[PDB]
């Protein structure tokens, strides 16, 4: 209860010392409205002789949709001087210096005798807003001409809040008199009178266009031009009653400008329309009550921070969309009555006015999400993440804020081409409470999106991309080709955020069959077509659906899409999505029957091997040993759904095609004593559990492996059995007495040899015994979190086209992408392959190591991490690196509940290597960042990045093994794969090593005999990464920076000697770069210096 | 400049041959040499080698310190490979570490004769060979690079015998519970010391190592009343406070 | 130049196996004589270097004794005396610390770990009996570092009692006493005769004592056993080519003379 308000004092002084920028151009704009001041009245002349007046000057006049014939604009067209105000933003102090701009609020409200009881309908006052402004553009420009002040000024006719109903005067400076060195865009605005009508056309339900419709977003619009100074009257008697409104609404701007939602419309096609002055309102509505009873949601008792926690638990606790929404008049209590409006609402009765309605229906339901989401990671008293929640801006990407993106091309040509263009309405129905093209296009789009989706997506975002609110002095209008179309628009952002547990679900489900055919069925089968029809289960249910071919490299997410576009809005218009099919080839496809059109989401092959290994379980069950088996527990990276090869039976190849299962006897205390005996009477027994195998199931085949992955062991053999069904199992023996064996070998060991022992007691550990409980939790919990075994192969197989499996352990790369899942704010989980690898690289680029560990609870979402277990993690973390000075030797540090050392994983790899990982990941954000989504991108992003750094090896076996390892290469023939494909197993099983590479152990050897010298890295996912032949395969090496010269030549250098002086010695370079390859003599082929 | 040849500890630079890889046309892989020395049946007038081949086992030092012989007439008594570590597997040993018995330099591997006058014919020898390779790099004394490096690093997939590792673990087991047992006897039959002193064992204990260990890692009732010194002292109290 | 400490710990990854970088780091602190602050960066030390450098763990070790000896006081380097005792070789730090306690001129601490470590080690060698000897004598205690013939003696078994009166009878000749060193040397030319190196080393610490006429009757009083050829031209040419740097005419006729007999 403590901090988190100096980390709000840090944003303080982040924020604050305006004055040098409030001072000057207040100052700036008083010189602007003493000019505003001095311009005077413009008297009633003509529409028709106004046009011809304006014609050959340079302003051409603005207008709204559409241009006022003069068959009725029988109009007050006057002009008077307005009354002058300087209100909003840098009135009530909320101006943080971004590089982008903050804004201004400088309102002219029209005077009293220029319009009637009647001005407001059919938009001809907006017309005369519009001339409005074109005089007061054209005697500003002449003024300030002859002002001669245009030298470093431009002005620019915008839309207020992307509104084509309401035009704005912005100004931006540009390089005495000059403002350029932060915020931008000036803009003034005028306004209509106070109050002029009773409420009736100020209602939503409006309408006096001609043939009722009603137009809610225009008496909105309307309204909102007109009465948004009592709400100030409001925040100033409030700014009066107290103080905390000014820090809680920079803190509210600046979290809604992270999440992207500025006050602009969502009703255009983009994410915001809900902002700062909004945030006002609501908590100054909040004040005086809030509930059903009016019961005070928001005391000044509580500053900002409870002040903000109460809004957003309001926010996120009460509705205002579908069910509910707030009342309040300001002449007063607010209370919260029962419906929704099927549109984001909040009624304020003193104006008869809907504030809420400047945004969407899926923008306010993402928001009330955003609600949800900074609350439930805002109330808990665990962990302290004030950066998590306000000091990302999340608004930076579309792929990392989102999950998939669709970009719909739409060329229809022209306005008049629009009847053969595009298959959408047109009419005085949609024209009526739509402003234009886009704006019919995206509420259409949106309602076909939501109806075709359903229970399929979380949220649905619609986003027009090259839409702008700008357009010159001389021009009428944007008068822009936006690719095939005049419109402001230039094609279609469709971002998805997905339900992952029914992405691939090939079968969405309308109503039932009845006999009379109800209106239901009817739209379903109105909107579906030829496609859907009613079908049997096998439950027997005669039920509305329509059959969804998945395919792999395609989610069928993208074809029920396509369909929805492609048949109501338009119907040659064209769907843009590379990406997801672009990484889909880059996962390994597995020779399975039609794989092709399995999807990512099925893991059939891993309940192939589980099916397997169980009846491997019983018949090893069900038989007798001298000491019987207390349990086996397999910790295979196929049984936690991590394995490359997506496990297909007979697949040598894979070098993890051996999993590996720990069996543990019952607690017999006669055992051999030391470590050798112990172990080789564990061997006796794998002797004896392979001889009755052999005895009785002969059908099943095995042999013994010596394993040398625990150091100083010379005697430990692990059991290889291969299993009809087509599959292969290590068995390693677990006792009770190994822990303790190694305890005291640990206490009886000579001092100066303590830690490299225990190095080999946390290899034991890491191998043995938490790797159970740690295959055991990920494993239940990917099944709660769906993409982590697609997100988890797409990143070990960039790992390794990235070199860095040599050095790293798979646990440990399984526990740096389990990291955003388990902890993903303040985004979503992710719905998506590509969300869920960008949100990997995105937060291994932020992350650091010298302040910075890495705790996560592998729990569900939402046994957990209490705050003693995470004190005590964060106190070893900082005892273990203030021993550690700077990661000499231990870069990471991942802790979980199942291991609060956080040292298990992170030990062994060098500093290059984990460097190289970090400057790979910020590598891979800038190119994100910089250029775009892509296909020459994402092959980019696959390019090995080999750097020729001292050392290139190419090898070739002398045979090719994606038909042996069962990875299909996307051949036209199955039996051309099948064929080759080793649907056998080889009798005599030493041919393993020539079916198999030895690349990976013999770069395992080169680095542990050349551990201070040269670190070495080989391709070990052969042509998983090295082409289609399933051949190439890399050696590389970085020398260390020890042996950049000649040294002073000793006994312990212990490299590769060549004295060039009698005291100064270097490597052999090309002798053992030649040893190299003559030790892979059949195994090399090329070989690059440098 | 390759006349440079001896470093000044000694040091005798051994330069040998390299095969052909199919991109390389150089092949200088360099040795060092001594003669060292201690009472002990491990260093007497033994050898350091230096920057060794990979896999240099027996049979190929057999067969080049053979070419010596044959060639310039030194006589030589190889027996073994002494302290062969490259890889770095050997350093500590757990199985002493932590067993009843069978108790108790980088990339130098050392080697001793029989003879001191064969080492140092062979000395003198490998010093001539030193700056032989140091005149011409053409008529080479040798040892070519032969590799039963394959015969144990590329077959190393191998399922190995059932039958010769069934008798081998079955004779270490039937050497191990023999010293088990007789260790566990010679534990609990009876120990007098030099006097009389019988010495406490436990019901079930094996080790007189075992017991030493945990003899090494083996490395209230007072009262605030009852006595009249103690009613001085509270007496003291009762008046201070 | 090693300025800033992103320099030093530069210096300190892109090479872990130097001491003199080690210690340049541990004498940076040293001259800005923060040297508590170096106490705890040596903890760092001892615990972030590579544990198979004997001889630059040896380095890490005798300069952490070296800064608890030239700043420390004594309950604290007997503390780090013990846990150097208990890490590395006692009998090695031993010996660095009788030569750093006497170039920090503590002879409380000096005399004391000299007979302890004297008692300790000198039942298996003899350098740390004789360099307590020679720092008696070069302290100026001559029969007090004479008078530890008994102990050395009771001290070592059998095997180089030849070898404690051979170095103790070498300090008495390197600053002793030339007469009394020569009645120690006659328990060596009493003991063993046919051991030719003690002979020829006696005759050249005579030389190096220069009593030059018991020099013109020692190597005179030598030639009459069984000398063989080797220590004869040994012995010969020690003493032509010494006469080289009255009796020369009488060694040149020697030269030819006992060729015959």
């Amino acid at each position: 209860s403590n901090i988190f308000k100096l980390q709000i004092d840090e944003l303080l002084e982040q924020v604050k010392l305006k004055q040098k920028h409030v001072l000057k151009v207040e100052k700036f704009l008083h010189k602007l409205y003493d000019i505003l001041q001095e311009i005077p009245d413009w008297e009633e002349k003509s529409l028709a002789e106004v046009d011809s007046f304006f014609k050959n000057k340079i302003v051409s006049v603005p207008f709204v949709d559409p241009k006022p014939i003069p068959q009725n604009t029988n109009y007050k067209f006057n002009y008077k001087k307005p009354d002058i105000s300087l209100i909003g933003s840098f009135a009530l102090k909320a101006g943080i210096y971004q590089p982008n701009g903050s804004s201004i609020d400088t309102l002219l409200t029209m005077p009293k005798e220029l319009f009637e009881k009647k001005d407001f309908l059919n938009f001809r006052c907006l017309h005369k807003r519009s001339v409005y402004l074109a005089y007061l553009t054209h005697h500003l420009l002449i003024l300030l001409k002859k002002d001669k002040l245009d030298s470093f000024l431009q002005l620019e006719y915008s839309y207020f809040d992307n509104d084509p109903l309401l035009p704005i005067l912005r100004i931006s400076c540009s390089k005495d008199y000059n403002f350029y060195k932060t915020r931008f865009s000036i803009n003034l605005l005028i306004g209509f009178p106070y109050k002029v009508f009773e409420p009736k056309k100020l209602l939503p339900n409006r309408n006096c266009i001609r043939i009722l419709p009603a137009t809610p977003l225009y008496n909105f619009s309307v309204l909102s031009s007109s009465t948004h100074e009592n709400y100030l009257k409001y925040l100033y008697k409030t700014k009066k009653q107290t103080e905390s409104f000014v820090e809680a609404t920079v803190l509210g701007r600046l979290w809604l400008q992270q999440r992207g939602f500025s006050s602009n419309m969502s009703h255009s096609g983009s994410l915001g329309g809900f902002g700062t002055f909004e945030f006002t309102i609501l908590m100054a509505a909040l004040l005086n009550g809030g509930g059903i009873n009016s019961n005070k949601i928001l005391l000044h008792g509580f500053s900002s921070y409870q002040l903000f926690k109460g809004v957003i638990k309001y926010l996120a606790t009460m509705d205002l969309c579908h069910d509910g929404h707030l009342q309040f008049h300001s002449n007063p209590a607010s209370k919260y009555i029962d419906e929704g409006f099927q549109t984001p609402t909040l009624f304020d009765k003193s104006t008869k006015v809907n504030i809420l309605t400047k945004m969407t229906v899926s923008s306010y339901q993402i928001l009330k999400e955003y609600a949800g989401e900074t609350l439930r990671m805002l109330n808990n008293v665990v962990q302290d993440q004030f950066s998590n929640i306000f000091l990302t801006n999340i608004s930076r990407f579309d792929n990392l804020k989102y999950d998939l993106c669709y970009d719909v091309q739409l060329p229809l040509g022209k306005y008049n081409n629009l009847e053969t263009s595009l298959a959408a309405t047109f009419g005085s129905m949609e024209r009526v409470k739509f402003i234009t093209l886009e704006n019919f296009l995206a509420h259409k789009i949106t309602n076909v999106a939501r109806y075709a989706l359903g229970d399929r997506i979380k949220y649905i975002q619609i986003e027009m991309v090259g839409q702008k609110s700008d357009f010159p002095i001389t021009k009428r209008k944007v008068y822009s080709n936006t690719g095939g179309n005049h419109f402001n628009f230039d094609f279609v952002r469709v971002k998805l955020i997905v339900n992952p547990s029914e992405c691939d679900k090939l079968v969405t489900k309308g109503p039932a069959h009845s006999e009379t055919m109800s209106t239901e069925a009817a739209v379903f089968k109105n909107f579906w077509g030829i496609k859907s029809s009613l079908r049997r289960f096998k439950d027997g249910s005669i039920t509305h659906c329509c059959v969804w071919s998945t395919s792999s490299s395609e989610p069928i997410i993208s074809s029920i899409v396509n369909f929805a576009l492609q048949k109501h809005v338009s119907k040659k218009a064209q769907i843009s999505n590379e990406t997801i099919k672009k990484f889909h080839n880059f996962l390994p496809l597995p020779n399975l029957p039609s794989s092709a059109k399995t999807s990512v989401l099925n893991l059939s092959s891993f309940f192939n091997l589980k099916k397997s290994f169980d009846d491997l379980y019983k018949i090893i069950f069900q038989m007798k040993l001298p000491l019987s088996v207390k349990s086996i527990l397999p910790v295979g990276s196929a049984f936690r759904y991590t394995s490359l090869c997506q496990p297909v039976p007979f697949a040598y190849s894979d070098p993890d095609f051996f999993q590996d299962v720990i069996l543990e006897f019952e607690t017999s205390p006669k055992w051999p004593d030391e470590i050798t005996s112990l172990e080789k009477a564990k061997t006796a027994f794998l002797l004896k559990i392979q001889e009755e195998l052999s005895a009785n199931s002969s059908t099943y085949r095995s042999f013994f492996s010596r394993d040398e992955s625990i150091p100083y062991n010379l005697e430990i053999v692990t059991l290889n059995i291969l299993t009809p069904e087509g599959y292969g199992f290590k068995f390693r023996v677990l006792t009770e007495r190994d822990e303790i064996l190694y305890l005291r070998a640990i206490a009886n060991a000579r001092n100066e040899l303590k830690p490299e022992l225990e190095a080999t007691f946390l290899k034991f550990t890491a191998k043995y015994l938490a790797s159970v409980r740690h295959t055991r939790t990920l494993e239940n919990i990917s099944h709660s979190y769906q993409f982590y075994s697609p997100v988890v192969r797409l990143f070990k197989r960039w790992l390794d086209t990235h070199l860095l499996l040599g050095h790293i352990t798979d646990e440990l790369a399984e526990l740096i992408a389990i990291k955003p899942f388990v902890d993903p704010a303040p985004y979503f989980i992710p719905g998506s392959l590509e969300n869920g690898f960008l949100k990997v690289l995105k937060f291994i680029s932020q992350w650091n190591w010298k302040d910075d560990p890495l705790i996560l609870d592998l729990v569900k979402p939402e046994e957990r991490l209490t705050l003693a277990q995470y004190k005590g993690i964060q106190m070893n973390f900082t005892n273990l690196r203030n021993s550690d000075p700077n990661g000499t030797h231990l870069q990471f540090f991942v802790a979980s509940k199942n291991d609060p050392s956080g040292i298990l994983y992170s030990s062994g790899i060098p500093l290059p290597i984990a460097t190289r990982l970090t400057a790979l990941a910020k590598v891979a954000v800038n190119l994100l960042q910089t250029h775009g989504l892509n296909q020459q991108t994402i092959n980019l992003l696959f390019t090995p990045g080999l750097k020729d750094y001292d050392f290139v090896v190419d090898l070739r076996t002398p045979i090719g093994l994606k038909s042996s390892c069962g990875i299909l290469s996307a051949t036209e023939f199955k039996n051309i794969t099948n064929d080759q494909a080793p649907s056998n197993f080889p009798e005599n099983l030493n041919d393993l090593s020539e079916k198999m590479d030895p690349t990976y152990q013999l770069v395992k050897y080169l680095n542990l005999k050349y551990k201070n010298s040269l670190i070495l890295s080989s391709r070990k996912y052969i042509g998983v990464n090295g082409g289609e032949k399933g051949d190439k395969n890399v050696i590389t090496g970085l020398i260390k920076p020890l042996f950049k010269g000649a040294h002073k030549f000793r006994v312990n250098l212990d490299c590769n000697v060549k004295p060039v002086d009698d005291e100064n010695v270097i490597l052999n370079k090309e002798a053992i770069f030649h040893e190299i390859a003559a030790f892979g003599n059949d195994m090399v082929i090329n070989f690059e210096t440098d | 400049i390759e006349d440079i040849s001896a470093m000044k500890n000694g040091f005798i630079v051994v330069p040998f041959k390299l095969p052909d890889h199919k991109a390389l046309p150089a092949s200088l892989h360099f040795m060092f040499a001594k003669r060292h020395q201690s009472s002990n049946s491990n260093e007497s007038d033994c050898l350091f080698l230096v920057n060794l081949p990979l896999l240099s086992n027996i049979e190929h030092m057999k067969k080049f310190v053979g070419q010596l012989c044959g060639k310039y007439d030194t006589v030589s008594h190889v027996e073994e490979l002494l302290y062969n570590d490259e890889f770095g597997l050997h350093e500590v040993d757990l199985s002493a570490l932590t067993s009843d018995l069978m108790s108790s330099p980088r990339n130098t591997a050392l080697l001793k004769f029989v003879d001191a006058a064969s080492i140092n014919n062979c000395w003198n020898a490998l010093k001539k060979y030193s700056n032989l390779h140091a005149k011409h790099p053409n008529e080479l004394f040798e040892w070519t690079y032969t590799t039963p490096s394959f015969t144990t690093f590329v077959n190393f997939y191998k399922p190995l015998d059932i039958d010769y590792l069934k008798e081998d673990i079955h004779t270490h087991m039937a050497i191990f519970e023999q010293r088990e047992a007789q260790a566990q006897e010679d534990v609990q039959s009876s120990i007098v010391d030099e006097d009389g002193f019988t010495l406490v064992v436990g019901k079930n204990t094996k080790s007189l190592n075992s017991i030493r260990k945990k003899i090494l890692n083996k490395n209230k009732k007072a009262k605030k009343d009852f006595y009249r010194f103690q009613v001085r002292e509270r007496k003291k109290q009762e008046i201070n406070q | 130049a090693p300025e800033s400490v992103a320099d030093f710990e530069r210096l300190l990854i892109g090479n872990p196996n130097s001491s003199v970088v080690w210690m340049n780091y541990m004498a940076f602190q040293l001259q800005l004589s923060e040297i508590e602050k170096a106490r705890e960066l040596a903890e760092r030390a001892l615990k972030t270097i590579n544990f198979r450098e004997e001889a630059e763990k040896l380095n890490i070790w005798i300069a952490m004794l070296n800064l608890e000896n030239t700043f420390g006081t004594e309950e604290t380097l007997e503390e780090v005396f013990s846990r150097a005792c208990q890490y590395m070789d006692s009998y090695t730090i031993h010996t660095k610390l009788l030569g750093i306690y006497e170039i920090s001129e503590k002879f409380d601490k000096a005399a004391e770990l000299f007979k302890a470590t004297a008692k300790k080690f000198g039942g298996e060698k003899v350098s740390i009996w004789v360099s307590w000897g020679d720092f008696l004598i070069s302290h100026n205690e001559e029969q007090e570092a004479r008078t530890i013939l008994g102990n050395a003696l009771k001290a070592l078994p059998k095997r180089n009692h030849i070898e404690v009166v051979r170095k103790f009878a070498q300090l008495e000749f390197a600053k002793g006493d030339p007469e009394r060193g020569r009645s120690l040397f006659e328990g060596l030319v009493a003991d063993a005769p046919k051991r030719i190196d003690l002979w020829n080393v006696y005759v050249d610490q005579e030389v190096k004592a220069k009593d030059k006429k018991k020099v013109e009757d020692l190597f005179e009083r030598i030639i009459t056993k069984k000398i063989t050829r080797k220590q004869a031209k040994f012995f010969f040419n020690k003493w032509l080519q010494f006469e080289e740097s009255k009796t020369i005419e009488y060694v040149k006729a020697k030269a030819t003379e006992y060729v015959a007999s």
